[PDB]
RNA sequence: AGUCGUGCGUCUAGGAGAGGGAACCCACU
């Protein structure tokens, strides 16, 4: 590496290039199977190559990564392509002399760990756009609704009408959720893959209650 | 000196110009793809060859578009007309180059030795997962595939094993990238040779860094410069030359920049070639001479090899250096080539001995041919071949470049021997010979054919070369009054000619024009050329009463040249005449198309014309007077013209033509058995006919 | 700064520009060399742990690239002659006839006895072996910072103005925020990291977008810092916009027009937005003021804030303990 | 240096529309809010990481190495 | 259109040619250029004469005279790399060249390779564009040199005393030479007794005199024996018969003195030396008298009544003072203060390490009773008094007052920048008194409000505006040539009794004389520096009410541009000259990059004013506000 | 083992030998990075 | 409308650690 960044820079960079994960599932975790270190059934590697030439500066995308390791017939970790020209994800830019030369190694892993293995960019939640639970007292100086604009969700649940009381024995309901997907898992079975997390981990929980 | 250093960066520049914007348009077309142009663009970006060029980047923005074309058509041309033998690689590592991506792949020597593959070459690459291991591939399978891809070679390792790594570098944005996966069969095929194409785009790159930069976008020769008669006479006394030959010569010497000078066959052009260099040589000083073809290199190495005079007259032979390839340049050629110049003056411990001794001796085989070439005087090679990496990297400058055929060769051809420092420069050249070869017919649309040789011949008038010696006067009457307009004169052998014989008899004369009164002509679909049976039987009955009349008396080893407009009906007159006559008809007769002919003469000439049917009134190639003048100024002492009459009556030029062979009597009707008393049906015809 | 052999250099991973740039600005040419990071900070106290000004940082942003930094550290070391004909020698120690050896590790070093780039180093290790002849000879070799260490990023080796051998060897660290690490906005606050937050557990309004920054709302009353708000207000109008704001001094708009703007861009006039507890999904009982801001990470950083002693080196005048973390002081 | 490869606040992958981002400020001539917009940014926190962001990387490789 | 008026947003452009014009950095780079140009000459003419002569002095390009090798040239970044000092030869020419030293060379001067360097030669260089340059490389170390705060000279301060102390009033003046051979001459006149005293007595405290001498024997030693004189010097207005009241004890007590004789031997009494008064200690006391009194306003005998005049106008402003007419001066005002930058610095350093050198060399030539310049006196000096800061004559001098130079901060853009337009004041960091170090209303438009270090140095480090810049200095004998020329009578033939109104002219603190006209002679000196004839730099006041006028060319003073407004318009309310028509020119100027700052002084449309200045006029506070939704703040009614 | 600050060309130099690049007459004379294996994570 | 010039290269596998004072400047609570 001689690129005018710097070694760390440009790993962390390429930690946070999404990656296929389709067939997560049947990848195991580096720590869990009997590995020396990253071999091809718990990890996937791939190689970075570039240099610039004459006066021509070189962009280094994700589609530039190839795939080293045997998948065995698995459509995973293959580098996520979104943008209309299809080049990917702007990684460096190499000058004249300058040689990047790199091996990079993605393991299973969760958000929680590090954010890069995040499926999901945003996940908007929202419930009770008509203020019928009280469970917010909008901050208004002249008129409470029409400081704050309505909700788009809004016109999905019938008006509040000032002549009924509060409804005390209401409850929430009618979660509008928008689940956006960053490329490395379609917004559908990222919400599928959340479910089985969930229920793996309350199974978890009730096998240790009946273990111990 | 400031001055100094300007002049050696745009050396550097001039030598050290990137392919890669070409290597990035190129391998952007697809080959599958199958249409006149390389891509779908609007035709109206393509626009001619302009007279006159406002500044260098518009002759650049004309001129890139016509080489692209030229290069599209060259690959669809390999692509239909040859099918190279297919290969097989394993993808390996890509590295992303600067908007391109180099593979390397492991291949076995023998598979790429049989194929000829080598660091400049082009080959198309596809992914055929159904392909039989035993099915014979072909390009028409790489032409039908589905997905193909193109890639330029870059480097080729040998290593253990017999495993040859070569890196090809294709398109980043191209789809196919997808899949190169590791350890994936490929299967690849070589298109063409992309050395002669680079070298082109570097010099229209280059085209400002060059000194005659500004003469070359204006196309206006230097002016004339008097010189005193008493040393033109002088000068034509000492070299045994022309006056007209030595006034040119002197004119073209004494002006610095580009020189015109139209010598038409016959008049000495080598000679002219000769006398140029002896008087460039008498007043070190290298001297380039480039030629479009290696036949032409050859020739003026082998005159040169018997010296030239100098104005003192003492001949001297100085050291001439010959950039060819052994295999390529003519037997004869072989000891001057610089190869066989370097070998004569030449005259794990044991691993690394051997390296070593390997080392060394590529360094002194360096170091002898460099010292050949500051020590050379004349350097003769080709227009591609003048921007070899040698000479690059030597860095020589070349006051004075001579360019041969100027006008049988394209101008970025022209112009690429001038990268190196050319200040003066000398092209001669016919314009009424055969134009500059062009495989794109939409090109030459574009007046892509027409060369720079052309435009400066239109800007001011060259130094013709009037007097012609070989060329009977009769032959050259009729070009003469048409073809050049006039300004030839007969040499003093108008009629002293020393094959006298063959000449007295009424039925052979110096020019005649036999034609056919019926002639059928059959089109091959495959090759898509005419082929007729009348002429090849009106050629065969001529030859052999030519032979029966002198069988013994002369023989006509390598003085009989039989020549038609299209392949195919000459490859069936060399056919039948080795049917009928035998293998006599290896020398005795010489059997080429008139396009390949060009550059041979012969005391005899047969010049068989295919166009027959009058059903279609297209000419074809023989509208063209240009090439008209080839066929007929390649003659010496005999020409037999045979040809339908009404189709060639078509053409203008032609009916002309027929017109003056009627007012001199050279009209003659022929026909099968014209000289066969026996058969009564020839003469019952002829006697209709008349 | 590749080739600047500065003593102590910082460099931000990702500058911004700020969206609320002032006119002289441009003139300073600070959007081309901005210092700082535009963070979506929400005025709230959320779990309790941005109180006294301090702030909530989300992990998830720590991680992702948020006000990451490299800093860089240069070491020279010279042959300076004390007597002719004698100058020390740049040689890693092989322990023969030397008498002065310390605890930095010489392996690191390589047979010219320089560090190469790329290589770890730690603690005491020896950046530049070098040994001074005495008449056989002293170790005088450059041990690595104790409380700093990192990747040695490069290494030259030049001649001196009277000819001697010079080395400087630069060594490049990447510093994450951590909650010691100290952080300001533009408007005089300063704030240390109270706790790390991933985006899960932090609140996030109506539309999903989880704020960088929480900041305890006492920081604003007290100081009388009511730039900060309006400065985050005119960022949110920019950002929504997309046009850079004008946030000059004397500038004609008033917070009136900025807020109509961004009413118009469908959101609250004021900035608040309604906000959804991260633990439950309860809606917050009152909303938060929520939107982007400019903030700058200082160089006062907890890793090099921090020391302890035990029974270390003592002066020899007083036999008791140096002062300075750096040298292992009490 | 390089954009930023994904959001801090959200996440969302940013670095593949630098580009077009700059084609569409030069080559269309659009305003910075119609581009975003364009580009598919709707939250205003890639809104500001994007047009916030400044090019080093191409200042970096000015000089020679 | 071209002449419509002018909005408060097209102002913006106009800021912006002036950061084009000079910069950010303007100030110390144009400071170090002058220096190089003319104070480094004008040192080495004023020591030339030698009992041997120097000519010329020559500065060449850096250069780097490697041990065992060859002398090449020399960048910044490899003086940065090599830790090399960044310096270029002198070459002085010698008569009955020779190397005296190497003086640093700042960045972005007139004699650095990156001055004549584009963007792609920077980065050729491996120099970043952004970077301003303004400091010196030595031995690595990037220095920095912070403007040095001092009282401004040659001009006449009065301050009170304590009740405790006997004195009531003193005025002091710190008299200098503006030209070389700088020395200070700090004259104090006091007036004893308190009020109610009953003596009303004035005593001056001339140079290398202990004893204070009543103002009565000066006058008489200067040549005005009759008390009548005396009194009209001193007092301008005769009907004023206050001052000839409190200045009666005086005349009372002087009276003694008659003769000019009597008053040299009286000053010479004091300061004995082992002298004879009356052989040769008159032309003694004479020479101390045309010397060491009042040095600045000039240095020959020709004429010795300019000298009674100042010391009449520095007693009429004290009595002013003392009367409580004239309010008490000062210090925190700008117009009495000066800002050395680099320039002045290394012009005394260099002025210090030269006399040495010229010592040195005649002591050389003392030996050699029957070359050999030793140029490391200087290199070495300066390497020194850059490196370490102290500010001194000589390393083992103990109150070098360090601190001047300063490694510069690189931790971000902003702070380079801050640092490099950083002052400092060099009272002490110590002490309680916060007068000083409370910003005085002077600062606006010259200190940033804002920008200064919290603790012991707060309100001592001071940090300039964006729009300021530090006077360069010039020549003021074309300005004196000019009033000469126009009618300034010379102050020998001023006759205050029968001229009761006149206007001092004052040039850098001299009384060169008196004007009747004095408005149409500021006028004309306004226009003159408006069309560009006169350097913007200098600063002209007139005070209607003192009556005075005072010229200003020293360098380090601190000034900033505005627009000048004029009553000449078609529509009739008052207009800037900057219109429309301007505007456009800037902006079709800033597209092809023609008409740049330099244009706008030239045509009158910006002038330069400095702090002294701001007291006789009046600023608008926008162009377009003063001239003709309750969100908007609320804005000051234009009264005026 | 080194390499130019300009030329960035190798030199391999030993022991008592110059330390001013062949080529040209600069001496920064920077040195390659590390033969030995080095590994970053993105955490 | 049916044909064509041009280019490439020849030797490669063996055990342990211990130390700077003063002055100046910047900056933090
Ligand atoms: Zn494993
Ligand atoms: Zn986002
Ligand atoms: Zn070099």
């Amino acid at each position: 590496n001689t690129t005018v960044l710097a070694d760390e820079f440009i790993a962390h960079r390429l930690g946070l290039i999404p990656l296929q994960s389709m067939d997560i599932e049947q990848l195991e975790y580096s720590r869990d199977c009997f590995c020396e270190d990253h071999c091809d059934k718990c990890s996937v590697v791939l190689t970075l190559q570039a240099f610039g030439e004459s006066e021509s500066t070189t962009n280094v995308y994700s589609k530039d990564l190839v795939i080293v390791s045997n998948l065995m017939g698995r459509n995973i970790g293959h580098p996520i392509i979104q943008d209309k020209e299809g080049n990917g994800v702007l990684i460096c830019k190499l000058r004249k002399g300058q040689e990047l030369k790199l091996t990079c190694v993605a393991k299973k892993g969760i958000a929680k760990e590090h954010a890069k293995w995040g499926p999901a960019a945003a996940i908007e939640f929202e419930y009770d756009p008509w203020n019928k639970l009280k469970h917010t007292d909008y901050w208004y100086e002249q008129d409470s609704a029409k400081e704050w604009p309505q909700s788009k969700n809004c016109e999905y649940e019938d008006p509040p009408n000032e002549g009924d009381p509060f409804d005390y024995k209401a409850q929430a309901d009618t979660f509008y959720m928008n689940v956006e997907s960053v490329g490395s898992i379609p917004v559908d079975q990222v919400v599928v893959r959340g479910i089985d997390t969930l229920q793996k981990k309350v199974a978890s929980i009730l096998l240790a209650l009946t273990q111990m | 000196a400031e001055l100094a250093k300007q002049e050696l960066e745009h050396m550097r520049k001039r030598l050290n110009v990137d392919m890669n914007p070409l290597y990035e348009i190129i391998l952007q077309w697809d080959y599958t793809r199958n249409s006149e142009y390389p891509d779908d663009e609007p035709i109206g970006n393509y626009s001619d060859v302009k007279d006159f060029f406002n500044s260098p980047a518009d002759y650049q923005k004309v001129m890139k578009p016509l080489l692209l074309l030229e290069s599209w058509q060259g690959l669809c041309s390999s692509r239909d007309r040859e099918d190279y033998k297919p290969f097989s690689i394993i993808v390996g590592n890509r590295t992303a180059v600067s908007d391109f991506y180099d593979v390397y792949a492991s291949v076995a020597k023998q598979v790429i030795q049989d194929c000829g593959i080598s660091e400049s070459d082009l080959i198309v690459m596809a992914y055929l997962p159904d392909f039989r291991p035993d099915k014979r591939l072909s390009s028409d399978d790489f032409k039908k595939a589905q997905h193909t891809c193109l890639a330029k070679v870059r480097t080729l390792k040998n290593t253990k094993g017999g495993n040859v790594d070569v890196t090809l570098r294709i398109h980043r944005n191209h789809s196919f990238s997808k899949f190169l996966t590791l350890r994936s069969e490929i299967y690849c095929v070589k298109v063409m040779q992309m050395t002669t194409i680079e070298r082109e785009y570097s010099t229209l790159e280059g085209l400002e860094y060059y000194d005659l930069v500004g003469q070359i976008l204006q196309a206006k020769p230097s002016p004339p410069v008097n010189v005193d008669a008493a040393e033109i006479e002088t000068v034509k006394k000492s070299y045994k030359l022309n006056t007209s030959q030595a006034e040119a010569i002197v004119n073209s010497v004494s002006k610095e920049g580009f020189s015109l000078i139209q010598g038409p066959p016959g008049t000495g052009k080598t000679k002219t070639i000769l006398g140029i260099i002896g008087y460039f040589l008498s007043t070190k000083q290298k001297i380039l001479i480039c030629a479009p073809s290696n036949a032409a290199v050859d020739e003026i190495c082998l005159r040169l090899k018997s010296g030239v005079y100098d104005k003192q007259g003492h001949q001297f032979k100085p050291q001439l250096v010959r950039v060819g390839r052994s295999d390529v340049v003519n037997v004869a050629i072989k000891d001057l080539t610089l190869e066989e110049l370097v070998d004569k003056r030449i005259g794990d411990e044991m691993r690394e001995k051997n390296s070593v001794n390997y080392r060394n001796r590529d360094l002194d085989r360096r170091n002898a041919q460099a010292h050949i070439l500051a020590v050379s005087d004349i350097i003769c090679s080709t227009l591609s071949g003048s921007a070899h990496d040698v000479l690059a990297t030597m860095g020589i400058k070349f006051d004075t470049v001579i360019i041969d055929e100027a006008c049988q060769c394209t101008e970025l051809s022209s112009i690429i021997p001038l990268r190196y420092g050319g200040k003066r420069c000398i092209m001669v050249g016919d314009p009424n010979q055969l134009p500059p070869t062009v495989l794109s017919g939409a090109a030459s649309n574009f007046k892509y054919n027409q060369s720079l040789f052309v435009r400066m011949e239109k800007n001011s008038s060259p130094y013709l070369l009037d007097v012609q010696y070989r060329m009977h006067p009769s032959i050259s009457k009729f070009p003469s009054s048409e073809f050049y307009q006039g300004r030839l004169k007969d040499g003093p052998g108008m009629d002293i000619l020393n094959k006298r014989p063959w000449h007295q008899l009424e039925p052979l004369a110096p020019y005649k024009f036999f034609d056919i009164i019926s002639g059928r002509q059959e089109q091959n679909a495959k090759t898509m050329s005419y082929t007729n049976m009348e002429e090849i039987r009106v050629a065969i009955e001529l030859v052999d009463y030519l032979f029966r009349k002198f069988d013994n008396k002369i023989d006509f080893t390598g003085k009989i040249g039989i020549i038609s407009p299209y392949r195919e009906q000459m490859q069936k007159m060399r056919k039948e005449f080795a049917r009928y006559f035998g293998g006599m008809i290896n020398k005795s007769i010489d059997f080429n198309t008139i396009d390949g002919f060009q550059g041979q003469e012969k005391e005899i000439i047969l010049i068989s014309c295919v166009r027959a049917d009058d059903t279609k009134s297209s000419v074809g190639f023989l509208k063209d007077f240009r090439r008209m003048n080839v066929a007929l100024t390649r003659a010496k002492t005999s020409i037999w013209v045979l040809g339908h009459q009404r189709s060639l009556a078509k053409s203008k030029l032609w009916r002309d033509l027929i017109e003056d062979a009627k007012d001199r009597s050279c009209l003659a009707y022929a026909c099968s058995g014209f000289l066969d008393p026996r058969n009564n049906r020839a003469q019952s015809i002829l006697r209709k006919f008349n | 700064y590749n080739v600047r052999m500065d003593t102590m250099a910082n460099i931000l991973y990702y500058p911004q520009k700020p969206l609320g740039t002032t006119r002289a600005m441009e003139y300073l040419k600070f959007r081309e060399l901005p210092a700082g990071q535009n963070a979506i900070v929400a005025i709230a106290c959320y779990s309790g742990y941005n109180q006294e000004d301090s702030m909530i940082m989300n992990q998830s942003s720590i991680d992702r690239g948020l006000f990451r930094s490299l800093f860089f550290r240069s070491y020279m070391d010279q042959e300076k002659k004390y007597g002719m004909s004698i100058t020390e020698t740049f040689e890693k120690p092989q322990r023969t006839n030397t008498l002065r050896m310390k605890h930095g590790t010489y392996d690191k070093l390589d047979d010219d006895g320089l560090i190469a780039p790329g290589v770890r180093v730690s603690g005491e290790d020896v950046i530049i072996g070098k040994t001074t002849p005495i008449s056989s000879k002293r170790d005088a070799s450059t041990p690595l910072r104790s409380t700093e260490n990192g990747i040695v990023d490069q290494v030259l080796v030049t001649t001196n103005q009277d000819g001697l051998k010079f080395v400087k060897v630069r060594v490049r660290t990447t510093k994450i925020p951590q909650i010691g690490d100290k952080f300001a906005s533009r408007h005089g606050q300063k704030g240390t990291i109270g706790i790390t937050y991933r985006r899960e557990d932090m609140p996030f309004t109506a539309e999903g977008i989880v704020p960088d920054l929480i900041i305890n709302p006492h920081a604003i009353p007290s100081r009388m810092t009511v730039a900060h708000l309006i400065e985050c207000l005119l960022s949110k109008v920019a950002a929504l916009s997309g046009n850079e704001g004008d946030a000059s001094p004397f500038t004609d708009i008033t917070v009136e027009g900025i807020s109509k703007l961004l009413r118009e861009h469908g959101y609250q006039s004021r900035g608040f937005e309604v906000m959804y507890n991260g633990h439950t999904g309860k809606k917050l009982m009152a909303q938060i003021f929520f939107g982007p801001t400019y903030y700058q990470r200082l160089r006062h950083m907890v890793d090099d804030k921090i020391h302890a002693r035990a029974r270390g080196p003592m002066q020899v005048l007083t036999r008791q303990p140096v002062e300075g973390r750096s040298r292992d002081g009490g | 240096m390089i954009v930023p490869v994904r959001c801090f606040s959200c996440g969302k992958v940013v670095g593949d529309k630098w580009e077009s981002y700059l084609n569409l400020l030069q080559e269309d001539e659009l305003d910075e809010g119609t581009a975003l917009s364009r580009l598919g940014l709707k939250r205003y926190c890639c809104r500001r990481m994007i047009l916030t962001h400044v090019d080093l990387i191409e200042k970096f490789l000015r000089y020679n190495p | 259109d071209e002449s419509a008026p002018i909005t408060a947003e097209d102002s913006w452009a106009v800021i912006s040619a002036f950061f084009r014009e000079k910069g950010l950095v303007s100030q110390q780079l144009d400071s170090f250029n002058q220096f190089v140009d003319y104070t480094l000459q004008d040192i080495i003419c004023e020591d030339s004469t030698l009992i041997i002569s120097f000519g010329k002095i020559y500065v060449t390009k850096p250069m780097v005279n490697e041990s065992d090798g060859v002398t090449h040239a020399l960048y910044p970044q490899e003086a940065r790399l090599r830790n090399l000092t960044y310096s270029s030869g002198l070459f002085v020419d010698v008569k009955k060249k020779v190397f005296i030293g190497r003086l640093p060379i700042m960045l972005r001067s007139k004699n650095c390779y990156l001055s004549e360097a584009t963007e792609s030669d920077l980065y050729k260089l491996k120099e970043c564009p952004f970077d301003m340059g303004g400091y010196f490389i030595i031995n690595g170390s990037e220095k920095v040199l912070i403007a040095q705060e001092r009282s401004a000279g040659n001009i006449v301060q009065v301050f009170k005393k304590a009740a405790p102390s006997p004195i009531s009033h003193v005025a002091e003046i710190r008299s200098a030479l503006e030209k070389g051979s700088r020395f200070i001459s700090t004259l104090q006149v006091k007036l004893y007794g308190r009020e109610g005293s009953s003596a009303r007595t004035i005593k001056a405290t001339l140079p290398y005199i202990k004893q204070d001498i009543p103002i009565v024997i000066i006058f008489r030693a200067l040549g005005i024996i009759p008390d009548g004189e005396i009194l009209e010097h001193i007092c301008y207005d005769v009907n004023d018969w206050q001052m000839l009241e409190m200045l009666k004890p005086c005349v009372e007590d002087g009276f003694v003195i008659q003769d000019r004789e009597t008053a040299l031997d009286f000053i010479g009494r004091r300061g004995t030396a082992l002298g004879i008064k009356k052989e040769k200690r008159i032309q003694y006391a004479k020479d101390i008298l045309q010397k060491e009194f009042l040095p600045h306003i000039t240095q020959l005998e020709g004429f010795e009544s300019r000298k009674a005049f100042f010391l009449g106008y520095m007693i009429n402003r004290l009595l002013l003072c003392a009367l409580d007419r004239k309010d008490q001066d000062d210090r925190d005002h700008f117009g009495k203060k000066r800002l050395d930058l680099a320039g002045p610095l290394l012009a005394q350093l260099f002025k210090t390490l030269f006399k040495k050198l010229t010592k040195d060399i005649f002591r050389y030539m003392q030996r050699t009773v029957e070359l050999a310049i030793n140029a490391k006196t200087i290199t070495s000096g300066l390497k020194y008094a850059l490196a370490t800061g102290n500010w001194g004559e000589q390393k083992k001098a103990m109150s070098s007052r360090a601190g001047v130079s300063q490694v510069l901060n690189r931790y971000t853009y902003s702070s380079t920048l801050s640092h490099l337009r950083r002052t400092n004041t060099p009272i002490g960091r110590d002490g309680k008194l916060a007068k000083p170090r409370q910003l005085h209303n002077t600062h606006w438009g010259l200190v940033c409000p804002a920008e200064t270090p919290e603790g012991q140095a707060c309100g001592l480090v001071k940090n300039l505006s964006l729009m300021s810049c530090i006077s360069v200095g010039t020549d003021p004998m074309p300005i004196i040539t000019f009033l000469s020329e126009w009618g300034m009578e010379p102050l020998e033939d001023y006759v205050p009794h029968q001229s009761p109104d006149a206007t001092r002219v004052f040039v850098n603190g001299v009384w060169h004389g008196v004007h009747r006209n004095p408005a149409r002679l500021m006028e004309t000196l306004r226009t003159l520096r408006r069309k560009g004839d006169i350097n913007p730099e200098v600063s002209m006041i007139r005070d209607i009410r003192e009556k005075e006028l005072k010229i200003f060319t020293d360098a380090g003073r601190v000034y900033r541009p505005l627009f000048i407004v004029e009553d000449d318009e078609s529509l009739g309310h008052k207009e800037l000259k900057v219109r429309k028509g301007h505007i456009a020119k800037l902006m079709a100027t800033e597209y092809q990059d023609e008409y740049t700052w330099s244009s706008l002084l030239n045509e009158g449309l910006v002038e330069y004013i400095d702090a002294e200045e701001e007291e006789s006029i009046l600023i608008a506070m926008q162009p377009e506000d003063l001239e003709p939704d309750p969100a908007k703040r609320i804005r000051v009614s234009h009264h005026a | 083992k080194y390499i130019c600050a300009e030329c960035s060309s190798k030199l391999s130099l030993s022991r008592t030998d110059a330390v001013r690049c062949k080529d040209c007459g600069h001496r920064i004379l920077l040195k390659a990075r590390t033969k030995r294996l080095v590994q970053f994570e993105a955490r």
